[PDB]
C-alpha cells in the first residue's frame, strides 16, 4: 500500500535519513512511531502546527532524521497517513534499522540437564541452554559424547533481548532410555573458531 | 458574532500625507469568522412559521 | 494511561473474534479517540477502525465486511467483533489511543491527529484451529556446589501449552530483575517447549527457593512449582 | 487558509520613490488573470476606491423619525396586519 524503506544502517554518530514515499502527504501529515523488539509501541512525533527529532512537510518523501544518535535507538518504523475522505493509513513494508559495532558472538551460558519427576514420567527432554550473543550463525549441533549424534528435535530462530542480543537456546525432546543409559552427553558452542561449551551429566548422586 | 482571527495595525502611506490602514499579521490558529446560534429555539420559531 | 487487554486469542478458521481491551485511567476520556493496531508475526502493521463516543464510523475499508467495533458507554472498556476473515495474516493485536487536542470547540474547525500516544500490553491471537492443553510442572535443580555468592542455576521446565501468550512469574511476583525467558518452537507437534530461567546470586538460601508462577490463557491454570532444593 | 502572501507596488510618502510591500487580506476580494499566481483587484474594474472612516461606528443606534409642523405621522399599535388595509386602533 506505502513505499516504506526497507532497511538502512545508521552513521557513526552522523546524519540519519529516511524517506516513506506515497501520494497524500501533503495532506495528513507524517506520523511515524516504533514498535520495540517483542515490546508495545512508543511516542516519535510531536506535530502541534497546524520531542528531540523533526522532518520538512514535503510532497515527495517527506523524510525524519533522529540526530546523532548511534546505539541506543533499533527497532521497528512504520508512517500513518490519512487520506483525504478519512479512509486508511495505509503501511509498507516495515523499516528494520540496524546500529553498527559491538564485538563477536560470545554465548555465556551454562547448559541444563532434565531432573526428578520429567525423566521418570514418559519423555526426557534434556534443556541444553545456549543464549546471549551478538549475532547469531552459533551451531549447538548436539553430542552424546564428543562423536555428534543427530536426534534432532528443535533449534529456536534467534530474537533480539536486552542490547540487541539475539537469544532463542535449543531444546531436545528424547526419552529416558537415551538420557540416563550410555554416554554423558555434551552440546558445543560453534561461531568462528573459538568458542566456550559445557558438559551434562545424567546422574550426581 | 465572534471573529477570533486576531489582526495588528499596518500603515502605508500613499503620497503626502494619506494613511492606508490594512490587515497586520494574525495571532494564533487559523479558523473561521464563527457565528453560532441555538438548534432548538430556531425550530421551536420555525414551528409557527410552518404552521402560518 | 493504563490499558488491560483481555478476550480468547484462540479462533478457529473463519468463524468469529470477540477482542477486548479496558481503558483503566484518564483525566480527559471522552475527547480522545480510539484505535486497534494489527501487528504482522514479524513484517509489519495494519491499521484498523477509529472509534469516537459521537458514534464516528471511520473504519479501515481494505476489510468493511469484516468491521464491527464496539464502544460502551458506560465504562471506556471497548471490543471489536472479526467476522468471516481471522485467518489470513495471524500475529499479534494491539489496542491505542488517538489524541485529539483541540485548539477550538469546532468539531469541523481546528481537529487533528497527534497519532496514537498511549499503547496497551498487547494479546497474542494465533488462528490454527485446535484444542487446548495443560502446562506439565516439572523442575530442572539447581547445579550449585562453590563457596560464596557464585552462579546458580535455577531451571523451571514444562511440557506443553495452546496459544502463544506465556504468563511467568519468579517468586510470584516478587524479584524480577535478571529473569531470563527465552522463546521455544512448537516441535512440528504444535505445543511449544518453553522454558524460562532464573540466574539468582547464590548466598544463603533454605525456604527461598524462588518459585515459578503458570497461569496459561483460556484453561486459566494456575499451578505454581517450587525448584528443588539441592546445593 | 483562505487569505494570500501577496506583493505589490505602493508609492510611499515620496512620489519619485517607490517601495515594494507585502500585506494582507480575505478571500474574494482579487481576481486572477494569468511558477508564480498572477492576478488583479477586483476594484479597478468597477469603481474607485476610497479608504472608510477611522474610528467612526458603523453600528446602527435608535434614529426616530419626527415629521414637520402642519403635518404627523399615523402610528399603528394594532395587532394583527394582513399586508396593508383598514387598523382598529389608530394613534
Ligand atoms: C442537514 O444537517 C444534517 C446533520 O446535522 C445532515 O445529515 C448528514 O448528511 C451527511 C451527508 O454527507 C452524512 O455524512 C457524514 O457527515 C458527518 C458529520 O458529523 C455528523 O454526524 C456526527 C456523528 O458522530 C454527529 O455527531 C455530528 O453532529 C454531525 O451531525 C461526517 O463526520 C461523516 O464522516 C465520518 O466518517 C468519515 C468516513 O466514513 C470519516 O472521514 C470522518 O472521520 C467521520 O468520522 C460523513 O461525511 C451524515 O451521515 C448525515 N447524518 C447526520 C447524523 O448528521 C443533512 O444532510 C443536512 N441536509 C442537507 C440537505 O445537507
Ligand atoms: C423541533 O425539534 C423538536 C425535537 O427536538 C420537535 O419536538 C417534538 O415535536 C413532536 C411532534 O411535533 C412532539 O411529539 C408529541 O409529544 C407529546 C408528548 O406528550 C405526545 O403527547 C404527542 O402525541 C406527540 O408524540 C414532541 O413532544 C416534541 N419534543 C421532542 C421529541 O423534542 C419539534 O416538533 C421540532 N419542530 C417542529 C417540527 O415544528
Ligand atoms: C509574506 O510572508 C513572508 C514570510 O516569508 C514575509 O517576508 C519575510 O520576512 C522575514 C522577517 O520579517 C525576512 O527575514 C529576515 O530578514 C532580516 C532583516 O532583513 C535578516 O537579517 C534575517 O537574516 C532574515 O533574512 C524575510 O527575508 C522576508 N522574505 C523575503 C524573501 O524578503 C512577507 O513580508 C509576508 N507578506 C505578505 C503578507 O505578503
Ligand atoms: C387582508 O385580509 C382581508 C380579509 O380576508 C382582505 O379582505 C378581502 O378583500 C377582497 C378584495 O381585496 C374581497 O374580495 C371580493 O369580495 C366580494 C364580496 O361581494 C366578492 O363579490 C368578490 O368576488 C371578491 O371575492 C374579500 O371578500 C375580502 N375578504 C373576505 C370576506 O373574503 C384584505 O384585502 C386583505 N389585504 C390584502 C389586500 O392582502
Ligand atoms: C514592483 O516593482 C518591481 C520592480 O523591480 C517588480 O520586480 C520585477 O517584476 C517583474 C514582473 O512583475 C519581473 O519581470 C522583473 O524581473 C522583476 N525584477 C526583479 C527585481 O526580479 C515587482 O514584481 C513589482 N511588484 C508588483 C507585483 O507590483
Ligand atoms: C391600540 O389599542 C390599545 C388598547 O386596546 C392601546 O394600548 C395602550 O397604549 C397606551 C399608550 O400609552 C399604553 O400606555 C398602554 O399600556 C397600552 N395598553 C396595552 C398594554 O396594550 C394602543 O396604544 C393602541 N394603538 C396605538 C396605535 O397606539
Ligand atoms: C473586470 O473589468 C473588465 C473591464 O471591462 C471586465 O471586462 C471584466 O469582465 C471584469 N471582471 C470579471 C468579470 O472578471
Amino acid at each position: 500500500e506505502l513505499t516504506q524503506p526497507p532497511s538502512v544502517s545508521v552513521s557513526p554518530g552522523q546524519t540519519a535519513r529516511i524517506t516513506c514515499s506515497g501520494a497524500p502527504l501533503t495532506s495528513r501529515f507524517t506520523y511515524w512511531y516504533r514498535q520495540k523488539p517483542g515490546q508495545a509501541p512508543v511516542l516519535i512525533i510531536s506535530r502541534s502546527s497546524q520531542g528531540r527529532f523533526s522532518a520538512s512537510w514535503s510532497g515527495t518523501t517527506v523524510t525524519l532524521t533522529i540526530r546523532g544518535v548511534q546505539a541506543d535507538d533499533e527497532a521497528d518504523y512504520y508512517c500513518q497517513s490519512s487520506d483525504t475522505s478519512d479512509s486508511y493509513k495505509m503501511f509498507g513494508g516495515g523499516t528494520k534499522l540496524t546500529v553498527l559495532g559491538q564485538p563477536a558472538a560470545a554465548p555465556s551460558v551454562t547448559l541444563f540437564p532434565p531432573s526428578s519427576e520429567e525423566l521418570q514420567a514418559n519423555k526426557a527432554t534434556l534443556v541444553c541452554l545456549i543464549s546471549d550473543f551478538y549475532p547469531g550463525a552459533v551451531t549447538v549441533a548436539w553430542k552424546a559424547d564428543s562423536s555428534p549424534v543427530k536426534a534432532g528435535v528443535e533449534t529456536t530462530t534467534p530474537s533480539k533481548q536486552s542490547n540487541n542480543k539475539y537469544a532463542a537456546s535449543s531444546y531436545l525432546s528424547l526419552t529416558p532410555e537415551q538420557w540416563k543409559s550410555h554416554k554423558s552427553y555434551s552440546c558445543q558452542v560453534t561461531h568462528e573458531g573459538s568458542t566456550v561449551e559445557k558438559t551434562v551429566a545424567p546422574t550426581e548422586c | 458574532c465572534t471573529r477570533p482571527n486576531n489582526n495588528t495595525r499596518k500603515s502605508i502611506h500613499i503620497g503626502p500625507g494619506r494613511a492606508f490602514y490594512a490587515t497586520g499579521d494574525i495571532i494564533g490558529n487559523i479558523r473561521q469568522a464563527h457565528c453560532n446560534i441555538s438548534k432548538a429555539r430556531w425550530n421551536e420559531t420555525l414551528g409557527q412559521i410552518v404552521a402560518k | 494511561v493504563q490499558l488491560r487487554e483481555s478476550g480468547p486469542g484462540l479462533v478457529k478458521p473463519s468463524e468469529t473474534l470477540s477482542l477486548s481491551c479496558t481503558v483503566s485511567q484518564d483525566s480527559r476520556p471522552s475527547d480522545h479517540s480510539w484505535t486497534w493496531v494489527r501487528q504482522s508475526p514479524g513484517k509489519a502493521l495494519e491499521w484498523i477502525g477509529d472509534i469516537h463516543y459521537n458514534g464516528a464510523t471511520t473504519y479501515n475499508p481494505s476489510l468493511r465486511s469484516r468491521v464491527r467495533i464496539e464502544l460502551d458507554q458506560s465504562i471506556p472498556r471497548f471490543s471489536l467483533k472479526m467476522t468471516s476473515m481471522t485467518a489470513a495474516d495471524t500475529g499479534m493485536y494491539y489496542c491505542a489511543r488517538n489524541a485529539i487536542r483541540i485548539y477550538g470547540v469546532v468539531a469541523l474547525g481546528e481537529w487533528f491527529h497527534y497519532g496514537m500516544d498511549v499503547w496497551g500490553q498487547g494479546t497474542a491471537v494465533t488462528v490454527s484451529s485446535a484444542s487446548t492443553k495443560g502446562p506439565s510442572v516439572f523442575p530442572l535443580a539447581p547445579s550449585s556446589k562453590s563457596t560464596s555468592g557464585g552462579t546458580a542455576a535455577l531451571g523451571c521446565l514444562v511440557k506443553d501449552y495452546f496459544p502463544e501468550p506465556v504468563t511467568v512469574s519468579w517468586n510470584s511476583g516478587a524479584l524480577t530483575s535478571g529473569v531470563h525467558t527465552f522463546p521455544a518452537v512448537l516441535q512440528s507437534s504444535g505445543l511449544y517447549s518453553l522454558s524460562s530461567v532464573v540466574t539468582v546470586p547464590s548466598s544463603s538460601l533454605g525456604t527461598q527457593t524462588y518459585i515459578c508462577n503458570v497461569n496459561h490463557k483460556p484453561s486459566n491454570t494456575k499451578v505454581d512449582k517450587r525448584v528443588e532444593p539441592k546445593s | 487558509g483562505e487569505m494570500k502572501n501577496c506583493s505589490f507596488n505602493v508609492t510611499t510618502s515620496i512620489r519619485d520613490k517607490i517601495k515594494k510591500e507585502y500585506a494582507l487580506f480575505y478571500k474574494l476580494d482579487v481576481v486572477p488573470l494569468e511558477n508564480i499566481t498572477n492576478y488583479r483587484l477586483i476594484n479597478c474594474n468597477t469603481s474607485v476606491i476610497t479608504q472608510a472612516c477611522p474610528k467612526v461606528s458603523f453600528e446602527p443606534i435608535p434614529i426616530h423619525y419626527c415629521a414637520p409642523a402642519g403635518f404627523a405621522i399615523l402610528k399603528c399599535n394594532s395587532k394583527t396586519f394582513n399586508g396593508s388595509g383598514p387598523c382598529t386602533n389608530v394613534s
